[PDB]
RNA sequence: AGGGAAAGGUGAAAAGAACCCCGGGAGGGGAGUGAAAUAGAGCCUGAAACCGUGGGCUUACAAGCAGUCACGGCCCCAAGGGGUUGUGGCGUGCCUAUUGAAGCAUGAGCCGGCGACUCACGGUCGUGGGCGAGCUUAAGCCGUUGAGGCGGAGGCGUA
RNA sequence: UGGAGCCUGGGAGUGAGGGCGCGAGCGAUAACGUCCGCGUCCGAGCGCGGGAACAACCGAGACCGCCAGCUAAGGCCCCCAAGUCUGGGCUAAGUGGUAAAGGAUGUGGCGCCGCGAAGACAGCCAGUCGAGUGGCGCCGCGCCGAAAAUGAUCGGGGCUUAAGCCCAGCGCCGAAGCUGCGGGUCUGGGGGAUGACCCCAGGCGGUAGGGGAGCGUUCCCGAUGCCGAUGAAGGCCGACCCGCGAGGGCGGCUGGAGGUAAGGGAAGUG
RNA sequence: AAGGGAUAACCGCUGAAAGCAUCUAAGCGGGAAGCCCGCCCCAAGAUGAGGCCUCCCACGGCGUCAAGCCGGUAAGGACCC
């Protein structure tokens, strides 16, 4: 889960370390590394989550 | 539509009508639960906090059931220590009814 | 269930050449490509990395004073069968070898590890004598 | 002088396979007896090691206490199972003996069967009952023929 | 209020210890050496994470299950999960990647002393020359001193404004530890129509041993009975059902005459 | 062994840090029966299985349609002697 999340979110600018910290502050106790298969099905919606994440991050 | 509900200490991706198993609920035989525990949709909802305020997913309970048996068995050498135990985790099956967020 | 799992997609090819670059600092990323570790199909048991062609080998920068000082080694199973050959002499003849050795070491060591080392094509160049694609990365 | 084994079993009944066929014979193949002949004669049942034939999966750039977890392919009844194993993760045999053993320390080729905390009489705690300031009989005698009675010599206890 | 304590009694094993830290003796301020003393871990936690590999160094005391979440030591360039993350310095030996007396204008940072228009510190008659010159002494990092026997290597590749060393800062990865959800068993506590069923809270690594529950084998009473050729015992198969487990049912083929409940009793009992 | 290239101790050029001097700190030359290649031998299972010369080519009959198909060929190759 982690190896491919990293691959996917590294494809938008940032890295895994950063992405998870973001979500933490962003208040989305969600992804559940399991359920970041969103990266493969519906990357539309992954993209959204990355925005929220870098929202709390920069 | 989509939806990412939470039950049994774990999370899942549900849709109009299917389900698998999920852990004993204290839920009587043929009745109906709402799993207000719910994040995300198929129109890009997300969740300002953990939960999306006005949101839920309806499902109907089909019944309970014990899993396939697993043998847990321990051994330590040069010591005559061996142990055999038989294990079966219980579950419940749902039927997803609709996603009203 | 959640087996995210791939289905076989068409393998991509790539051309690259940091002819002006520090090897190791090059070879690292090459390998990360030879495994599908950049793409979120990643599946550890299968081989869906990129095919990789590297033009213009030799030319590579090597830090510090690593000529005569970096020594390469081969032992035949015989008495006194040790060979010690320094970096200078490897570029001098068989420089395609240098970047090859360096990537080998960064690849896993199973059968699948040898399969990926075959996906890596190295030419002291330029001119990579096979044309049928190559989305060059810089 | 002395030591000293192994080895039991067709079927209710021999009705124990005339006759034909291949073979020197031994064996078989038809036929026939029988409820049954993988009950056909060191013949009831016929387990395991061990040796064959046929079929599915699988292997000639690999590397191992031989398995396990995960994907993936093929093969057989169906949204689930069973068989097999390509790749990937993880993994120092059992027993004994020892401060310490995968150990290059002991034992064991493999399978089956035999194989080691008992009984008597005292003793001492515990415990389920009987009767209690008392409780209890031994040898024997009378009955039963898988019936129980009687018998206070004695013994423990009451300083 | 603790798997604390004290009193009386039944059952033991042990009486060969080992490493580490600290305090002494012996030894040579030698030994995986040896003697005692205080503590720990292995023993019995060769179960799990870190340490390349490795009983006792660091992290941590493993009832079971989950394709959930947070951490610990140690880690985040690839092999290998996570920063080629940010800001300031040092080092050019691959030091790092394991050695001393003693040597050296290696470097970088501090010194406080000579004496410089009685303008020689370095150079050719002292005039020109027109300025920085020497002197020990501290601190950081490195250099020589450095020769052993099968093929080499910091675990490997490979690293030089670092992937080394020093000092800050934020973030992630990471165990069988801690949370989340479900289940078991044992205690304690609640109900108290004691229901042996519902609710709550703790405990459950384990060698020598102590204690508690069960399962199965042979035989006896139950028996002048009950099952049995419409198939006993035994044998061969199963992905099914019930038990935590030893086990017990169910079904199909084989076998051809024996088998024996509920509840109890003996022992040539695994 | 000739021979060609790179080196060890060691011998030099040019040259500052440090107006002098210094083989060195940027550079450049000499220099061993030793190192590399050269001589002789093995070698494409070098699963990274190489290259050059010459030859032989037809579907003839059937499945999840190029053998995973059986039976005759071709250039060739075995068997027996």
């Amino acid at each position: 889960w982690i190896v491919r999340i990293n691959a996917a979110c590294r494809q938008h600018g940032l890295n895994y370390s950063t992405f998870i910290h973001g979500l933490k502050k962003a208040g989305i106790e969600v992804d559940r590394k399991n359920l970041a298969d969103l990266a493969v099905r519906e990357p539309q919606v992954f993209a959204e989550l990355v925005e929220r994440a870098k929202a709390a991050q920069g | 539509m989509f939806a990412i509900v939470k039950t049994g200490g774990k999370q899942y991706r549900v849709e109009p009508g299917l389900k698998l198993r999920v852990e004993k609920l204290d839920a009587e035989p043929g009745a109906t639960v709402e799993l207000p525990v719910l994040l995300l949709g198929g129109e890009k909802t997300v969740v300002g906090t953990p939960v999306v305020e006005g949101a839920s997913v309806v499902a109907e309970v089909l019944g309970h059931g014990r899993g396939k048996k697993i043998l847990v068995s321990k051994f330590k050498a040069k010591v005559q220590y061996r142990r055999k135990k038989g294990h079966r985790q219980p579950y419940t099956e749902l039927l997803i009814k609709e996603i009203r967020g | 269930m959640k087996t995210y799992v791939p289905k076989q997609v068409e393998p991509r090819w790539v051309l690259i050449d940091a002819e002006g670059k520090t090897l190791g600092r090059l070879a690292t990323k090459i390998a990360t490509l030879l495994r599908g570790k950049h793409r979120p199909d990643w599946t550890p048991n299968v081989a869906m990395g990129d095919f990789v062609v590297v033009v213009n080998a030799d030319k590579i920068r090597v830090t510090g004073k690593k000529l005569e000082q970096k020594i390469y080694t081969r032992y035949s199973g015989y008495p006194g069968g040790l060979k010690k050959i320094p970096l200078e002499k490897m570029l001098a003849t068989h420089p395609e070898r240098v970047l090859e050795h360096a990537v080998k070491g960064m690849l896993p060591k199973g059968p699948l590890g040898r399969r990926l080392f075959k996906r890596l094509k190295v030419y002291a160049g330029p001119d990579h004598p096979h044309q049928a694609q190559r989305p060059e990365k810089l």
